[PDB]
């Protein structure tokens, strides 16, 4: 059945092994023989799979150490609820939170960098923060900053006990075996209680706290004279005063008379033209929604009693004739091996960081959001980063599987099988996309710069010229904009402000949306994230399926999964290992999120964001030039690069210039990175022995024999800086403007 | 051998033996194959007993002093409902000789000298009558029993004289009666966020009016 | 207690304990004697 | 063995057997699990039982005389910054050198055991005490007092660190009694007898 056995005392708890470094590895606890020792102390500290041969210890070790990624979380969310309340202007944000920027940092003036502290406003300096914590304290109705000390130190307790708890969970009572691999009742209460009762209880502070106090700040009232959110959770005819249908307390609730809710529970839609977010009580009903229907789905799978599915049974009644046995098997092989289902779980949380991204600069979930032009910016930027590089790994560990844990003798599966038969097929035709993409996607865009430069403005492919005008996209926006009328009776607006129709929402002189209009622009544009998307999937699946073997090298599997070549025979076989696919995924990946994320800064100062004047007429940022110049390539040089760089490069003097050095700072580390990526190992070998020898001269060669880094560890330096340094650029470039011109 | 709602699970290690067994376990808890912490059978067996005892002394005392304040000597002023005494301030306090969080910690030493120590002969069989405690160590060793410590300061006259049965019949009653004041409590505590007029008024609005049946109701107000 | 001992010795260890000093003293200095472009002592 | 813990009933660590002064199995974290440190750090108990012992009696016997109207002595808190005879830092300058001497031959004793007892001038100074820590000898034994049979001197340095132990509490109580409350000790002690259940942390 469903049990808990555990064990007590596996491991000792003691301080021996903190005083012999390279402990867990039998190679690497010899000693160090040469200075590649202290580069695989670190390569190899976590790969739990490579230090012993079963799956229960593996096992111990990767759940105690998931309670230290969660207790450091718990240590910086604390840092920033307690900063928040001691360095922080929230208070008097909370007063103009229109024209007054959000800082929670304050330097002290050593060598003169108190300059960084600027003038943000609201009798307080420092630096201005971009992540939008102040948006989200104000939708939870904190309104003081003795609340903002209280969680920072209840932050802080959960830090010790999940600390304590890993601790706790492998030398005190670790879990046996059996208890992991019970995957059913593992997503029984990740379903009902974790994603579940998180929401309900979550719906309740919605409801009682942040609805009730935040209708009294929107409604307009100084942040001081709010009663405490206890009073209304005591006083209940306080709730009546603004909500009448909490006088009858919870019996509609039994009753089915739920339409006497309708007060704090709506449909409305639209964003709130008073703070420019969405509307509380539509939040409020959202989670309330969102809560039963994850509940119930917790009560899918059997654990102890007779209800239940079986997780088994399910993948092995879908067989088809194209598929043969169809998934009969995948359980196994998706139960004994940690590979498997960190790669599978990496793709799903990476997908949704971006989907998260695309939501939540069209639907500002938090009031004062939408007119924030540093934080929409920051957020959207930077959820699509985290996203980016999560899907990556997925295909790493998905590499590693094939090479580790896969094998046809008892783990066999068919569609697995299938898969890797006709993988010749899979890449080929990947690769021709990929091509027809790339010429039909950048090829327009060297067309349209070759006319324009040739005085043929009436060739280019533009509004105004040969038209390439997205319907598809039109049409589903038309749908959208006319779904409040009929296909969705309850709701009053649309579900955005984005969609093909309807009208502004402006805040203290600031826009929050409009329809965004979709024209030949934005149809190339969408055509080229169609293109680096392709391609990046062609590396990393191409990697993932040749792991194990390919027509040049036949027992690719035997060599590992991250190996640097093998000789310069056969032509030469450099970079054919696994790892070597990801590692130049990586650039794909930075290059496919670096367009988004300009595609995304462009399209919404020159058409969305912007003052607007108190006529009624609106001037975006860069007045509206996106249509025109972003189809030639030099107008994304002119017009984007060369013309939106200028905030950054003259912010020397003021509170911007530490963008203005990291700007240039980044730079340095990207061209650096290229040091590694060109050269080879072989020539900085040789270089070092010279440098080596005239230590000899004076007696003070190591003992530690100098060593060039090995081959692949050049190339993992080499694609981190470059990636470091390529994302800082933007960084510097991106925070510095936008602070600057709103 | 009398079973409530029993279980196959349960019937394997519920053996009737422990006194209060009624083979009612499903949960897995009590399973003697899975026992990290806190798990152990003997344990739960042990908070078992010491809840009801607790229940039985905290039932009483969450009904006498309002009820003893319907008829009793006595005065009025410590005639209260339970949850006013002062436990949480925002039903009530009073002004003792204290002021409060001086009787916290007064009341938490007092508790952690006999706490701990009665935790130690869990641990260590007969340690607690070694070292040096002013005398009281002849009776602190216990019979090795860690709930059933006996000795002429826990066992003073001597119940359960000599009868295993009388004995296995009285811990029978020791932990129904335990179960008993547990749910008691629990219900001194629902009614009181419904209700809100203190627990042994809630049975008189259903004495004078059975009619009230408060479940219909279910209106909130403290 | 050994054991603590030799896991503060190793190298990792020493040098922030070595540099956050380092960096201590320096920035202790540019607080008493800031600007410093020249030594003008002797 | 068989001596009293401070946890009773548990079991006390090896490298503590009851042989030193005041070992009642007390080191949960180890700090003298190996023999040096704890050779080291018995010294250090040892000096640290003796100055708070005076400083308790610097603080609380004039506070206390004080109070009462017999003398003049201001808050220890605020000594410090008091103007005596000459300036503060050449004081401390001076304190500086003399207890370096003492502070300086006393290291020497520590390191290497009765290579220090002899007086540099007048050679037949000769110190008696053979414990390190125990200096013995005319100038810190002025009648013996030291030099006697066992499980005597165990009581005797007994009652040196239990009560030293209680100095160096009780200085940490005049320490933050004065930070968090805004008077002297004695008065921490007078508004805690006035109203016993009433006046305390919880104010
Ligand atoms: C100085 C360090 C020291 C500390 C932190 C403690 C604290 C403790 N003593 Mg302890 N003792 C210490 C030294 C000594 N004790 C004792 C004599 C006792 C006795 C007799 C008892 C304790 C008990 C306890 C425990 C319960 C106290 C409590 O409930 O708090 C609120 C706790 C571990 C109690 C205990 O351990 O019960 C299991 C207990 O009965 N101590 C002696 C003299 C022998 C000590 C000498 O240094
Ligand atoms: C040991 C020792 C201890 C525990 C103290 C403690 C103190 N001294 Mg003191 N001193 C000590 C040795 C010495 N002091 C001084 C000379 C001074 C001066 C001039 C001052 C202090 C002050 C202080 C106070 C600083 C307040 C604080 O710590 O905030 C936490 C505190 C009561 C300050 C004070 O009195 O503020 C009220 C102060 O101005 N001390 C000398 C040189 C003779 C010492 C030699 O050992
Ligand atoms: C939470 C997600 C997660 C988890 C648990 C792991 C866990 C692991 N990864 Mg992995 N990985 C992830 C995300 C994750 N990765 C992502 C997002 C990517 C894409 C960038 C990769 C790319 C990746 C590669 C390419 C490799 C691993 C490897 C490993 C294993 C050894 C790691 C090690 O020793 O590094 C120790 C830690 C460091 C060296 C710190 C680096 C400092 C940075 C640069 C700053 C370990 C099981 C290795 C492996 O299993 O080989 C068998 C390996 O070769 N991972
Ligand atoms: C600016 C630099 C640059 C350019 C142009 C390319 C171009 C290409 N790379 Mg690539 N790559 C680069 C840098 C670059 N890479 C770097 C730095 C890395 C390291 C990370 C890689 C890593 C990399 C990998 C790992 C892969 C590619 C792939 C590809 C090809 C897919 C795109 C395609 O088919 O479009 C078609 C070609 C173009 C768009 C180029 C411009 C052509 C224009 C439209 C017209 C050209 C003139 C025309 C022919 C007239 C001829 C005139 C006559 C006189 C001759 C393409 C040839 C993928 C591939 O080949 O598989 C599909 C692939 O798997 N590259
Ligand atoms: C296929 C597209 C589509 C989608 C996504 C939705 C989506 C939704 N419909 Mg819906 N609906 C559709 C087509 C669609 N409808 C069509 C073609 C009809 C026939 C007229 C309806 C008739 C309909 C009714 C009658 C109702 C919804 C309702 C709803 C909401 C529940 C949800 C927003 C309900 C609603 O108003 O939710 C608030 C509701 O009462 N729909
Ligand atoms: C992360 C979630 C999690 C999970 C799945 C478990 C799971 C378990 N814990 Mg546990 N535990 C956790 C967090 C968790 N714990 C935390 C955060 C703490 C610190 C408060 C503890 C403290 C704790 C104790 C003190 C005990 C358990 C016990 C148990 C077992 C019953 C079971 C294996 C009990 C057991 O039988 O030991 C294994 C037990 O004695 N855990
Ligand atoms: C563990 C059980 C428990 C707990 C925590 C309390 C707690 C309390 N009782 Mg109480 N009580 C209990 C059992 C308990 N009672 C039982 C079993 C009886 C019946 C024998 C009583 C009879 C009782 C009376 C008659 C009074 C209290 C009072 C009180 C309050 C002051 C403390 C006290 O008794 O002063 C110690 C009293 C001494 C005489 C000594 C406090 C809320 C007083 C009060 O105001 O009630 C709220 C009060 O006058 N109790
Ligand atoms: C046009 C091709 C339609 C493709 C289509 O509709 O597939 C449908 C086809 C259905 O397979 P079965 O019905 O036999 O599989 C049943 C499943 O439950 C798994 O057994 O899937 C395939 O055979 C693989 C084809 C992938 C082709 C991917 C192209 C990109
Ligand atoms: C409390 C203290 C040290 C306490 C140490 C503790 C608890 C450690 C405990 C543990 O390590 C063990 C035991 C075992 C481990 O396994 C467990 C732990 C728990 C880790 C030192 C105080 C030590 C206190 C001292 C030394 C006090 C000295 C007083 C002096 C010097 C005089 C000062 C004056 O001169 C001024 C300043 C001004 C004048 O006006 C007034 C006077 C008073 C005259
Ligand atoms: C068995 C099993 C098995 C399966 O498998 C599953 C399941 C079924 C789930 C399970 C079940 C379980 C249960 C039911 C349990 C319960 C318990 C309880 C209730 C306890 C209480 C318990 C309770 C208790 C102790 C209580 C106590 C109390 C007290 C002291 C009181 C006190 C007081 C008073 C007087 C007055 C003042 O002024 C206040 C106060 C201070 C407040
Ligand atoms: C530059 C370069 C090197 C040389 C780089 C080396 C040898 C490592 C860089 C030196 C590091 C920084 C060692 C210095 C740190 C030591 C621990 C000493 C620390 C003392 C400091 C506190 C001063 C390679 O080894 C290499 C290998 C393969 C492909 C490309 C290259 C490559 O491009
Ligand atoms: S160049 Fe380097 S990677 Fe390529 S074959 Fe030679 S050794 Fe291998």
């Amino acid at each position: 059945e469903v049990k808990i056995v555990v064990d007590r005392d596996p491991v000792k708890t003691s301080f021996e092994e903190w005083a012999r470094p390279g402990h867990f590895s039998r190679t690497l606890a010899k000693g160090p023989d040469t200075t590649t020792w202290i580069w695989n102390l670190h390569a190899d500290a976590h790969d739990f799979d490579s230090h012993t041969g079963d799956l229960e210890e593996i096992s111990r070790k990767v759940f105690s150490a998931h309670f230290g990624q969660l207790s450091i979380i718990f240590l910086w969310l604390s840092g920033m609820y307690f900063h928040g309340a001691r360095f922080s202007n929230y208070e008097a944000w909370l007063s103009d939170p229109t024209h007054i920027g959000p800082s929670a940092q304050v330097v002290w003036p050593i060598v003169g960098q108190e300059i960084l502290n600027g003038d943000v406003g609201g009798g307080f300096r420092g630096i201005q923060i971009t992540s939008g914590f102040f948006q989200l304290w104000r939708a939870s109705g904190i309104t003081s900053e003795l609340q903002l000390y209280c969680t920072a130190i209840g932050a802080l307790v959960f830090a010790a006990l999940m600390l304590f708890a890993g601790w706790f969970h492998y030398h005190k009572a670790a879990p046996k075996l059996a208890w992991f691999q019970d995957v059913e009742s593992m997503l029984n209460h990740h379903l009902a209680g974790l994603l579940g009762l998180g929401s309900l209880s979550w719906a309740g502070h919605q409801i009682h706290v942040s609805l009730p106090i935040n209708q009294f700040l929107d409604a307009g009232v100084d942040p001081k004279e709010i009663p405490l959110p206890h009073e209304f959770i005591l006083n209940r005819d306080l709730l009546a005063q603004l909500y009448p249908s909490f006088a009858e307390g919870a019996t509609p609730f039994f009753t089915l008379n739920w339409s006497k809710y309708a007060e704090f529970l709506t449909f409305r839609g639209g964003l709130d033209p008073v703070t420019g977010g969405l509307w509380l009580t539509d939040i409020a009903h959202h989670h309330l929604a969102i809560a039963i229907l994850f509940l119930i789905a917790g009560h899918m799978y059997r654990t102890n009693w007779g209800i239940g599915h079986g997780l088994k049974d399910i993948l092995e009644a879908h067989k088809g004739p194209f598929t043969g046995q169809g998934h009969k098997g995948l359980y196994e092989i998706l139960t004994t091996s940690w590979h498997a289902q960190l790669s599978l779980n990496l793709a799903m949380l990476g997908s949704t960081t971006i989907v998260v991204a695309h939501h939540m600069y069209s639907m500002p979930p938090y009031p004062y959001l939408a007119t924030d032009y540093g934080t929409q910016l920051s957020l959207f930027t930077h959820h699509m980063w985290i996203g980016g590089f999560l899907i990556v790994g997925a295909a790493a560990h998905a590499a590693i599987f094939m090479v580790r844990d896969y094998d046809p003798t008892t783990r066999y599966n068919d569609l697995l099988d299938r898969v890797l038969r006709h993988r010749d097929a899979i890449i080929s035709h990947l690769n021709w996309v990929c091509i027809f993409l790339g010429f039909h996607s950048f090829g327009l865009y060297i067309h349209n710069d070759t006319m324009s430069a040739l005085g043929r403005p009436q060739d280019m492919f533009s509004d105004t010229a040969i038209q390439l005008q997205p319907i598809f996209a039109q049409w589903v926006q038309n749908i959208h904009a006319t779904a409040p009328g009929v296909t969705a009776p309850g709701a009053t607006t649309s579900t955005s402000l984005t969609w093909g129709g309807g009208e502004l929402v402006a805040v203290g002189g600031k826009v929050a949306l409009l329809p965004i209009p979709l024209g030949t622009a934005d149809f190339l544009v969408h055509h080229i994230h169609a293109f680096t998307i392709h391609v990046t999937v062609l590396i990393l699946l191409k990697g993932v399926l040749f792991a194990r073997s390919s027509r040049l090298i036949p027992d690719k599997a035997n060599l590992g999964f991250r190996f640097p070549c093998d000789g310069p025979g056969r032509g030469g076989t450099c970079q054919v290992s696994a790892w070597d696919h990801v590692f130049l995924g990586l650039f794909w990946m930075y290059n496919a999120i670096s367009v988004v994320i300009f595609h995304f800064s462009w399209k919404m100062q020159s058409d969305v964001w912007g003052t607007i004047s108190d006529q009624g007429v609106v001037t975006h940022i860069t007045g509206g030039n996106f249509a025109q110049s972003s189809i030639t390539i030099n107008g994304w040089l002119r017009d984007f690069l060369w013309a939106q760089a200028s905030q950054v490069i003259q912010s020397y003097g003021s509170s911007l210039s530490a963008y203005g050095l990291f700007f240039l700072g980044a730079h340095f580390v990207w061209a650096f990175s290229l040091m590694f990526l060109f050269s080879g190992r072989g020539y900085w070998q040789e270089l070092i022995e010279s440098i080596v020898w005239a230590h000899n001269k004076l007696k003070v060669a190591p003992a530690t024999q100098p060593r060039a880094l090995s081959i692949i560890q050049g190339r993992a330096v080499g694609v981190t800086h470059y990636l470091l340094g390529g994302i800082a650029t933007t960084w510097a470039f991106f925070l510095a403007r936008i602070i600057a011109v709103g | 051998r009398q079973l409530w709602f029993a279980s196959k699970q349960s019937l394997t290690y519920l053996d009737g033996t422990l006194p209060g067994d009624f083979g009612f376990d499903p949960l897995g808890l009590s399973d003697p194959e899975g026992t990290g912490g806190f798990i152990e059978p003997r344990w739960l067996a042990y908070g078992e007993i010491f809840n009801g005892r607790t229940a039985m002394m905290g039932v009483v005392g969450m009904i006498a002093p309002e009820a003893l304040g319907k008829v009793g000597l006595v005065p009025p002023e410590t005639a209260i409902p339970w949850f006013q005494a002062g436990a949480i301030p925002p039903a009530g306090t009073y002004q003792y000789w204290a002021d409060p969080y001086t009787l916290f910690v007064f009341e938490m030493a007092l508790i952690g000298f006999a706490e701990h120590r009665r935790l130690q002969d869990w641990y260590n069989p007969g340690s607690m009558g070694k070292q040096y405690f002013l005398g009281l160590e002849k009776y602190l060793g216990g019979s090795g029993d860690p709930a059933y410590p006996g000795g002429p300061i826990f066992n003073p006259l001597g119940f359960g004289t000599k009868s295993e049965k009388e004995m296995k019949e009285l811990k029978l009653k020791e932990i129904k009666n335990g179960r008993l004041a547990m749910l008691a409590f629990l219900g001194m505590s629902l009614q009181a966020i419904f209700t809100g007029v203190g627990p042994f008024q809630n049975l008189l609005d259903h004495l004078s009016d059975p009619v009230n049946n408060n479940i219909l109701t279910s209106l909130k107000f403290h | 207690m050994r054991d603590i001992k030799t896991y503060l010795s190793v190298a990792p260890v020493l040098s922030t304990l070595w540099f956050g000093a380092l960096a201590g003293l320096l920035i202790e200095i540019n607080r008493l004697f800031p600007d410093a472009l020249s030594f003008p002592f002797f | 063995p068989e001596r009293p813990i401070w946890f009773p009933g548990s079991t006390p660590p090896p490298w503590l057997d009851g042989s030193l002064p005041g070992d009642f199995g007390f080191d949960p974290w180890g700090l003298g699990s190996d023999p040096e440190s704890l050779r080291w750090n018995v010294q250090a108990e040892l000096v640290h039982c003796r100055w708070a012992m005076l400083g308790a009696a610097g603080i609380f016997i004039p506070e206390l005389l004080t109070k009462i109207g017999i003398l003049n002595t201001p808050s220890w808190y605020t000594a410090g910054e008091q103007e005596y005879f000459t300036d503060t830092t050449t004081l401390f300058i001076v304190e500086l050198i003399l207890i370096g001497w003492a502070e300086g031959r006393r290291w020497a004793d520590i390191i290497k055991p009765g290579c220090v007892n002899t007086d540099p001038i007048f050679p037949n100074n000769k110190l008696t005490g053979t414990d390190v820590g125990y200096p013995g000898g005319l100038w810190f034994d002025p009648l013996g007092y030291g030099t006697g049979s066992p499980e005597k001197l165990k009581e005797l340095r007994t009652k040196e660190i239990k009560n030293g132990r209680l100095a160096m509490l009780a200085v940490m109580g005049a320490w933050f009694q004065a930070e968090y409350t805004g008077t002297g000790p004695i008065d921490n002690l007078f508004a805690h007898l006035a109203d016993p259940g009433h006046a305390t942390i919880f104010r």
